[PDB]
């Protein structure tokens, strides 16, 4: 703890460098938000979706893509 | 702030990707209409090119399957004008 | 049209970057309680001009050294500097690149061979002694130069400078990252070896490429010199102080990048007025120990601040 | 006094903002008063190509509804 | 041979519009004509033969086409001016247009009962039932 | 084309500017490792530069946890290599 207390005054570049690579070994670890990250970007669209045939019985969006049925990202939305 | 902003960022990319996503149906066929216009067309002109040439088919796919195979860059325009050709190639790497 | 648009984006660049000497010549003057040059011309405004044309005019002497990597060195320096000012993104750039910024990098490493190349091709003690050195920091600040640069991105999303335009119509990113601007400062004053770091052109130390340099070889580096002085400047006044876009009025992004490019290009002046030189070692202390690791460290927050922040920038 | 480093500097900001503007105004006139589109991802350069096709030859004079 | 289509099998009405025009509609054009749409796609991919779905491409010009010639007549002057500000824009960014966007979409709401795709609904994968049989050996395998 | 326009533009300013310059006026051993060793450590940081050049693609990469996973050990693991730089002469020069 003592030199932990020079250190903040002498070479205190290292303490910060370090305090901040664990900073950000931990925060992702715990945070009520990095599980959108994958999410978010799973999401957006880059590559058309291609339909599937209707055999029947699907709970898949038919017709207007506006159904109530399939996906939604109104966690995107209001996020 | 900078969480914020790149969250309503996504908001809009998603929007304009889905908006492409309702397009491209319109320009998947246009795509393919001109395509096959492009071959045929080089069909005409290869109808009219090697009919001299001896044991000459007019065409042959290179392959033996005789499943559609999207046509290569070259195939397209190989035969057509030169910048034809060159803006397809060389058409993207330079910009607008 | 584009090549009117070669002329600008060159020219102005090259008379402005004439006009800075003279506004170094000034400000490093008033600091130290003297005119600076007032005399030729009206207020000094001829005096770029001047010493431009006698330069030229006195004679490139060959010393009794190469006759190659002597004359590619001077036009490397001219040509990556004034190269590198083709992406910048005033307003709307002249060649949008989609990987502008390693454009950008890329073409600043290049420069070290300049140096490189003019030491060895002096065949002179003093010359070899101060390219080496000047090569070793000039990469050795490339490596944090780069890697802040890499923390930058991971929150615009992309290499194009172009987009930070749009992630800066909020707040300018000195807000956030404000700890690595500082770094960027720091490095930028190194990479254009200005004074804080510029023991390359130690007079005291080593009198030193340029030493066997004079008339139009000792310009063109020169040139380079103060056009990169401004092009890393105007890169600070982009990637870290967002000037205010208006999508209707193009201009109000150039005239305010005018003043902040200014006003951090005034900053580098005083700097070298205001401070002693650094010793050889203790500017590579500072790098390798003082900022790789505070750099390296603030690079994995800014990969983590993205993820659990869920603020992962948008691709394009 | 300082009012003098102003005279040299008003040479440099007017030779910085010159480009800015210049190459933000030669594009909204060779692209037709539309900013030059920027084809960062191919679907854009196909988008632009095809305004080529649509029209003249040069994708900056646009078709409407009325076609 | 190559049993290349003839011109005359496919020659159909073009769009034609500039792209802005389509992407300042292209929400809509994704609500109102995707019946069609995306059966010429599932067409599409499950053939894994462009050759073999050109009958199903024509009707998806087609079905755009009135979708342009119902927003022609009524509301096309809101379109009209949603289009061109958006065209300025080097992007053609959707954000930059948000008043005149407004607008636009109002009154086809309030004439053509359409109505904008909230964000997202577009992307979601769609179930289309096409009697073209599913393709037999699709990639011709031996 | 464009690029290619400008940068011959910018090497012949430059080539003009050398030779007015000749053509107007007419009227052995200095080494320490401490140099090379410098040199290696920074490829060996500019190679790691390279793999951490991707960072901004794979920012959107769905995984998102494999992604920091990685990106976080290589940071560290050159950092370490830093830090025996440090216990050795290293960076001592
Ligand atoms: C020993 O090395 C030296 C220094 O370090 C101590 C200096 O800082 C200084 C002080 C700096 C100066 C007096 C600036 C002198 C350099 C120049 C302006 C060279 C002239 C450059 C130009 C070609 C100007 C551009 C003009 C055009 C070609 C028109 C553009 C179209 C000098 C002179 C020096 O020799
Ligand atoms: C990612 C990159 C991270 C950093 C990469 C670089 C790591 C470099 C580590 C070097 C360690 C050896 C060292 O030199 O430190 C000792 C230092 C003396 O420095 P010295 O090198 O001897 O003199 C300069 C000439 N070489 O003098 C010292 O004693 C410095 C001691 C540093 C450690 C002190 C405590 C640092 C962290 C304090 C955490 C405070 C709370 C943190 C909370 C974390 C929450 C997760
Ligand atoms: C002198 C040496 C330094 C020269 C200046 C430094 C130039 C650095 C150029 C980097 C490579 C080009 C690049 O990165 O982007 C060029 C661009 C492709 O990028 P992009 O447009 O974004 O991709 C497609 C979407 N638009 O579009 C292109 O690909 C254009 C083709 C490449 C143009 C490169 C610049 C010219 C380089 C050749 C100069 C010839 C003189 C060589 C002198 C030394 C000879 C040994």
């Amino acid at each position: 703890s003592a030199f932990l207390k020079n250190a903040w005054a002498k070479e205190p570049v290292l303490v910060v460098s370090f305090s901040v690579w664990g900073l950000a070994i931990i925060m992702p670890m715990i945070s009520p938000y990095t599980k959108y990250a994958s999410m978010i970007n799973k999401a957006t669209p880059y590559n058309y979706p291609v339909p599937v045939r209707d055999d029947g019985n699907m709970p898949d969006v038919p017709s207007h893509p506006q159904d109530p049925l399939g996906p939604s990202l109104d966690w995107l939305k209001n996020l | 702030r900078m969480m914020r902003w790149n969250q309503e960022r996504r908001r809009l990319l998603i929007e304009d990707l889905e908006a492409r996503i309702a397009l491209m149906p319109l320009f998947q066929a246009e795509k393919d209409r001109r395509t096959l216009q492009i071959l045929r067309e080089n069909l005409e002109e290869e109808a009219i090119i090697m009919k001299d040439v001896p044991n000459w088919k007019v065409g042959e796919s290179v392959f033996h399957t005789t499943r559609w195979v999207p046509p290569l860059i070259g195939e397209m325009y190989g035969l057509r004008t030169k910048e034809e050709m060159s803006n397809a190639n060389f058409g993207f790497t330079w910009y607008t | 049209m584009f090549f009117i648009n070669i002329l600008t984006l060159l020219v102005p660049i090259l008379i402005a970057m004439a006009f800075l000497t003279l506004v170094e010549r000034k400000i490093l003057g008033y600091m130290q309680l003297r005119k600076g040059p007032n005399i030729v011309g009206p207020y000094g405004i001829l005096q770029p001009f001047a010493d431009a044309m006698k330069l030229f005019m006195k004679e490139p002497m060959r010393p009794l050294t190469s006759m190659s990597l002597f004359i590619i060195a001077p036009t490397l320096s001219l040509t990556l500097a004034l190269s590198l000012w083709v992406p910048l993104p005033m307003p709307h750039p002249l060649i949008n690149l989609n990987l502008g910024i390693l454009f950008i990098l890329a073409t600043s490493s290049l420069s070290v061979y300049s140096i490189l190349w003019s030491g060895w091709a002096s065949n002179s003690k003093y010359s070899l002694f101060g390219a080496l050195r000047a090569v070793a920091q000039t990469i050795s600040y490339e490596v944090t130069m780069a890697i802040i640069l890499l923390s930058v991105l991971l929150m615009n999303g992309s290499y194009s400078l172009q987009t930070l335009i749009t992630t800066q119509e909020h707040m300018w990113l000195l807000l956030p990252a404000w700890p690595m601007a500082m770094m960027w400062f720091i490095s930028t004053l190194a990479e254009t070896n200005r004074a804080p770091f510029d023991l390359t052109e130690g007079e005291s130390e080593l009198v030193g490429f340029n030493v066997e340099y004079a008339a139009g070889p000792f310009a063109l580096f020169f040139m380079a010199e103060y056009t990169n002085i401004i092009l890393m400047n105007a890169l600070t006044t982009i990637i870290f102080l967002g000037p205010l876009y208006y999508i209707n009025l193009p201009e109000l992004y150039s005239t305010n990048f005018m003043m902040e490019a200014l006003l951090l290009s005034s900053t580098f002046l005083w700097i070298r007025a205001s401070y002693p030189r650094f010793r050889y070692d203790q500017l590579m202390h500072l790098l390798w120990k003082n900022f790789l690791p505070l750099t390296l460290a603030l690079c994995m927050w800014h990969i983590s601040l993205p993820i659990f922040t869920a603020g992962v920038p948008p691709y394009m | 006094m300082w009012f003098e480093i102003l005279p040299g500097l008003a040479i440099m900001g007017v030779c910085l903002v010159i480009p800015g503007v210049s190459t933000a105004y030669i594009h909204k006139f060779t692209n037709g008063g539309k900013e030059k589109r920027v084809a960062r991802v191919q679907y854009q350069w196909y988008l632009m190509e095809r305004d080529r096709r649509i029209s003249g030859v040069n994708r900056y004079y646009v078709s409407k509804g009325l076609e | 041979i190559v049993e290349l289509p003839t011109l005359e099998e496919l020659k159909v009405e073009e769009v034609k519009v500039s792209s802005a025009v389509l992407k300042a509609a292209a929400h809509h054009y994704g609500a109102q004509c995707d019946k069609t749409n995306k059966e010429f796609m599932l067409c599409r991919w499950e053939e894994k033969d462009p050759r073999r779905c050109l009958k199903e491409g024509k009707l998806v010009n087609g079905c755009a086409l009135n979708f342009f010639r119902q927003i022609k007549s009524h509301c096309a002057e809101p379109f009209t001016e949603y289009w061109t500000c958006l065209d300025y824009s080097n992007m053609q960014l959707f954000r930059h247009c948000r008043q005149q966007q407004a607008k636009f979409d109002q009154c086809v709401l309030d004439k053509l009962g359409w109505v904008r795709p909230d964000l997202g609904q577009l992307s979601k994968v769609t179930k289309v039932k096409t009697d073209r049989p599913l393709p037999e050996n699709p990639y011709h395998s031996r | 084309m464009n690029l290619y326009t400008v940068i011959f533009i910018n090497i012949l300013l430059s080539l003009t500017l050398i030779l007015v310059a000749f053509w107007l006026p007419q009227m052995r051993l200095p080494f320490s490792m401490k140099f090379f060793l410098v040199a290696i450590t920074f490829l060996l940081f500019d190679l790691e530069i390279a793999l951490l050049l991707p960072l901004p693609w794979a920012i959107q990469t769905i995984k998102t946890s494999t992604m920091m996973i990685m990106a976080f050990i290589l940071v560290t693991i050159l950092s370490l290599g830093l830090a025996y730089e440090w216990t050795q002469k290293g960076l001592e020069w």
